[PDB]
């Protein structure tokens, strides 16, 4: 007896069974998920149209394009890519394409899919800002004697619950850094305009 | 009639999808090229 | 359709199914001095996935680890699977659904490997996944060992989060609360240390108060970190703005996808079920009370000899 302690440490081992399958199967499965999420938002018409900017630039007819050809395709699809980002992506693509001096017709599909995912996340962010401002204005209207200066400024307790709605979840422990990054000036009131400015800076 | 009309509107939409496919089809053979040269004569007279 | 209509499972019904599976495992644990297994949302999700797959397929581990990589699992997790058909001449409705799930739970109760694993003192977190088809039902479990356990996740205000969790490791305290992008782990999402964490060493319960607004709320997971010496952890200390916490010295424990824990539907349904339970039980206790009263009335007459 005597309630003998005791402080003991249970080793939390990250031993989550690294796959025994050949890595090629895993990469194929990730490619399949990429195709799935591409067809998710990519309609059959856009899927049937984007190829209108790969083949002819692919002059040698072996289903590849280099940086210049890929950038020409991207400008021909009406959506542009950064020079350094394009170089980064193309070299990453070539890492697994030792025998091909270019990217396949599916490479442009994947590039456009990732670009569209990023952009759509951006429009979702913008729509969320608009909706949050609408809700804040409605709540202010709920109080007809509060200064309009708070329009765009929100409390500590009205700045926490909005990451359980849509898109790509931020969980509990995904709600602490940006407060430090914004650094409220010892006032516990936060401007969502600052969030608008800082979210896209990365 | 309504079911068939929905199906034929889908037919028109997929026809335009195929037209975009063809647009991407006129895009594959710009210059090349390498001279499939010598001989393909033999066409045995047994025909269709 | 005409002959065999679709058997679309009741979301409420399956939620009760898994809740009662957890409660039954908790009772089995309590039978012999064992703590009830708590609810792990990540293991619950993975078990639901594997149960859905199993119902028309066989026990497959490659899919298990592929889902692990997809959700970025943290900690060792041990899996349990059973696929039991339906009796060829057994009638099927909701009541038979409930009874069949209880019978499958018992079948789990008669497996020595399953009884050991799902009751092994090593681990302290349990998750259940159930699925079924025209023929068979699959029941699957995920057991995980973690230092910090999740106990409550609610919506206090319009824009306030409120999640409470009890520390299961005495020597580890919640010092790091940070997470990396599930889609792009390299991108610093969000996190802070003890300046907004309320930890009680005596109880090992830690609560989180922070700020968070509406951006991209569907498809990523948590990153629960822990550090040695909670006593060395400066809880609720307003640190100077020129200092940043060092999370590299902090060890991650539990990468969990985020969902309502408990979901208002889940907790409300559990509340209704339990409350009806006590109502019927009080009627029952009245039944045997009056029974004893009248039995003693008869015994007083029989005591006339």
């Amino acid at each position: 007896m005597d309630n003998t302690g005791k402080l003991e440490k249970q080793l939390v081992t990250l031993n989550d069974g690294l796959p025994k399958k050949p890595a090629k199967e895993i990469i194929e499965e990730l490619k399949h998920h990429l195709y799935q999420d591409f067809q998710k938002f990519f309609s059959e018409e856009k899927k049937q149209q984007y190829q209108n900017n790969f083949a002819l630039f692919d002059r040698d007819n072996d289903k590849y394009i280099n940086l210049s050809e890929l950038k020409e395709l991207l400008t021909s699809v009406n959506i542009t890519f950064p020079d350094d980002e394009l170089e980064e992506l193309y070299n990453e693509f070539c890492l697994t394409s030792p025998e091909a001096d270019g990217i396949n017709e599916d490479a442009v599909f994947i590039i456009v899919s990732k670009k569209i995912r990023d952009n759509d996340k951006d429009e979702q962010l913008t729509q969320a800002f608009k909706l949050v401002e609408k809700a804040v204005n409605d709540e202010l209207a709920k109080t007809p004697n509060e200064t309009k200066e708070q329009e765009g400024y929100i409390r500590v307790e009205q700045f926490k619950e909005l990451l359980m709605t849509l898109g790509n979840r931020w969980s509990e422990e995904q709600a602490n850094e940006f407060l430090k990054d914004i650094n409220p000036k010892s006032d516990e009131r936060i401007n969502y305009l600052d969030v608008v400015k800082k979210l896209m800076k990365r | 009639e309504e079911e068939f009309r929905l199906k034929k509107e889908q037919w028109e939409i997929q026809e335009r999808r195929k037209k975009e496919a063809a647009r991407c089809i006129l895009h594959f053979l710009m210059a090349r090229k390498e001279k499939s040269k010598k001989k393909k004569k033999k066409k045995g007279k047994k025909k269709k | 359709s005409e002959i065999s209509g679709n058997y679309e499972a009741d979301d409420e019904t399956l939620r009760k199914i898994r809740r009662d599976l957890l409660d039954n495992i908790n009772l089995e644990r309590r039978h012999r001095d064992l703590q009830p297994v708590y609810i792990d949302l990540t293991t619950n999700n993975i078990s639901q996935y594997y149960s859905e797959y199993l119902v028309n397929n066989e026990h497959n581990q490659d899919f298990y680890e592929n889902a692990k990589v997809r959700y970025n699992n943290l900690g060792e997790c041990e899996l349990c699977h059973i696929t039991a058909k339906f009796e060829p001449d057994a009638d099927i409705t909701k009541e038979y659904i409930y009874d069949y799930f209880m019978e499958i739970g018992y079948l789990f109760l008669e497996s020595e490997e399953e009884k050991r694993i799902i009751l092994n003192p090593a681990n302290n977190h349990i998750g259940i996944g159930v699925f079924f088809d025209e023929i068979q039902i699959v029941v699957v479990l995920i057991l995980s060992e973690k230092v910090l356990c999740i106990q409550k996740i609610s919506q206090p205000e319009q824009n306030k989060i409120e999640i409470r969790g009890k520390m299961l490791d005495e020597n580890f305290g919640i010092y790091a609360i940070r997470i990396m992008n599930v889609d792009d782990q390299k991108k610093d999402i969000k996190g802070v240390g003890p300046e907004f964490i309320e930890y009680t060493r005596s109880t090992q319960e830690w609560m989180a108060s922070f700020e968070l607004e509406l951006y991209n709320q569907d498809r990523m997971a948590i990153e629960y970190y822990t550090r040695v010496s909670p006593d060395s952890i400066p809880y609720k200390k307003k640190q100077s703005k020129n200092e940043k916490l060092t999370y590299k010295h902090l060890q991650l424990r539990l990468r969990t996808p985020f969902q309502i824990y408990p979901d208002p539907k889940y907790a409300a349904e559990d509340e209704k079920e339990r409350i009806r339970k006590e109502q019927e039980i009080l009627a029952h206790e009245e039944q045997e009370r009056k029974e004893r009263e009248e039995n003693d009335a008869k015994r007083l007459k029989q005591s006339r000899k």
